[PDB]
């Protein structure tokens, strides 16, 4: 996987080789310097469009949550009132049920 | 090839297995953007989480997902992970198995939807998760002992034998850091200054973090405090302005040790550890007695080890010696402890396999999670 | 683009020169570009990886919206039986009293 640091320690191994071979002979440490700039760019492109692929993915993982916390509430009163009727018509059961006999 | 993370209410941690420290820790927050007009900003996101919802919360409306270490909600959970997984860490999730930690005696429910949402929405190889204090009580080597996992939002006296912690003796308590920032404030405020919005709860706790003390005796300490005032310490502002502390250094963990001046109606710490050692039975009080351990953010106190030895030895027979440890860095032993659990090559046996959530549902897999 | 291709040939040339320099150093240049590459498809993984956790994620909601209605529906039935039954029993137990 990818580490900034890894990256740091690896930019500075390639200054310390673009030093040697700029104290070699100059021309070709300018062309490695150039090259360095361009994937350079290339990498903060495809950063940007990674960057972009996460913010769509939450962008849409929000769209499709949309609320439901007053779903949840209403299950809650909705089980409530259940059980308050079942525990009225075992309580009407048991009283008729008593007077009968 | 394994990462690791916290469940914290607050400062959540995250890094690989086998290191010395989390890659990126950073609060344990999400929030979204209230709806105005013109946007003054650039590189504005959809909804910002951690160190970005602290740099922008003046501009943002935010929900704390776990409370006393048991989460709320469950969008906002998943949110904070594919923060963690795609801006702090950039890893694949699909990739590496992944540990979690786990809050002491969490409904199974929770787990199971927990580790389902782990496993759906991340199509995970192989995840798995154990509790904290297991993991905060083999940072420091021990096996066996007891455990004040005293973190932020929840305090949880633990003892733990065979390597594993004890469903009976596990003991809960609602005491929290964030209540000694509420006390931290209530006490500046009878001293006299302005502290009610979230930034000043935010230099309120860094007061607290460069500022306290643990001292034995408060009777004495005030006395101290009243007669003389070398010990009344200055601290500066964002802007210049300088304030002076007092009593209250002292007082930051007297509301730990009696939770009497918060009125929580509960006992102290100490308290809570010897109602969980007499829960535990007679046979290894001794050990636990000798494996005494302060993992959490609010165990980092100066002076506070010697206090707890000294209120469990007055509570407790005179006939056993005890010893209680102090770890130089008690807040991630957490992490610690998930990374050298995960760096075990039999620990790769315990693993949850992706098969195994195809072939049959999570219930057995939550048997098999010990 | 297609910049990038012309890029390794023209690095892969240069690899030429300093590995006509021949130093030890040449091994280390063709280890950089390896993760240059390596963190090039780690980025291309990353992205389809997001993609698909989204794309996921939506599946997941839909049908835990989906059964979240069938539970409002069969709640709200039991409701209405449970509501008859109350007013039955009350005419039964007036019945009895007559
Ligand atoms: N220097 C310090 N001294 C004392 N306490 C501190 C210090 N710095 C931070 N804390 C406290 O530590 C707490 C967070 O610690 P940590 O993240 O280790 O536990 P946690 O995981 O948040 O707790 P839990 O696991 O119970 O949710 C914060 O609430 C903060 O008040």
């Amino acid at each position: 996987g990818i580490c900034p640091i890894r990256e740091e320690l690896y930019a500075q191994t390639f200054d310390e080789l673009i030093r040697q071979v700029t104290i070699n002979c100059a021309e070709r440490g300018l062309l490695l310097l150039r090259v360095r700039d361009e994937m350079r760019m290339t990498i903060a492109a495809y950063q940007t469009l990674y960057e972009s692929a996460v913010a769509f993915g939450i962008r849409k993982a929000l769209q499709t949550e949309q609320g439901k916390s007053e779903m949840e509430s209403r299950i809650t009163q909705l089980e409530g009132d259940v059980k308050d009727l079942e525990r009225q018509v075992q309580e009407w059961k048991f009283k008729c049920e008593a007077i009968e006999k | 090839s394994a990462l690791v993370c916290d469940n914290g209410s607050g400062m959540v941690k995250a890094g690989f297995a086998g290191d010395d420290a989390p890659r990126a820790v950073f609060p344990s927050i999400v929030g979204r953007p209230r709806h105005t007009g013109v946007m003054v900003g650039m590189g504005q996101k959809d909804s910002y989480v951690g160190d970005e919802a602290q740099s922008k919360r003046g501009i943002l409306t935010l929900r704390y997902p776990i409370e006393h270490g048991i989460v709320t909600n469950w969008d906002d959970m998943e949110k904070i992970w594919h923060h963690t997984f795609f801006n702090e860490l950039r890893v694949a999730p699909e990739e590496h198995p992944v540990l979690l930690t786990e809050a002491p005696l969490n409904p199974k429910a929770n787990r199971e939807k927990m580790t389902q949402i782990m496993f759906e929405t991340f199509n995970v190889p192989a995840m798995y998760v154990a509790i904290q204090a297991v993991l905060s009580l083999y940072a420091s080597g021990r096996t066996t002992g007891i455990v004040l996992d005293s973190g932020d939002g929840v305090t949880h006296t633990v003892p733990i034998y065979e390597g594993y912690a004890l469903p009976h003796a596990i003991l809960r308590l609602d005491l929290a850091g964030r209540d000694l920032t509420d006390y931290l404030m209530k006490i500046l405020m009878e001293r006299g200054y302005s502290f009610t919005t979230t930034a000043e709860r935010e230099i309120v706790r860094d007061i607290k973090e460069k500022l306290c003390y643990v001292a034995l005796d408060f009777e004495q300490e005030m006395a101290t405090a009243l007669s003389s005032s070398a010990l009344e310490k200055t601290y500066e502002l964002p802007d210049g302005q300088m304030i002076t502390i007092g009593n209250e250094r002292f007082r930051c963990p007297e509301v730990l040790f009696n939770p009497n001046m918060i009125g929580m109606e509960a006992v102290g710490i100490h308290d809570t550890t010897f109602n969980s050692i007499m829960k535990c039975d007679v046979d290894i009080r001794k050990d636990l007695y000798n494996n005494i351990v302060l993992s959490g953010g609010t165990t980092m106190f100066p002076g506070i080890a010697d206090r707890m030895s000294k209120e469990i030895t007055a509570l407790a027979p005179s006939a056993m010696k005890i010893k209680v440890v102090a770890p130089p860095e008690r807040k991630y032993s957490v992490w610690i402890g998930g990374s050298i659990l995960a760096s075990l090559s039999t620990f790769q046996q315990m693993w949850i396999a992706k098969s195994e959530y195809d072939e049959s549902g999570p219930s057995i897999v939550h048997r098999k999670c010990f």
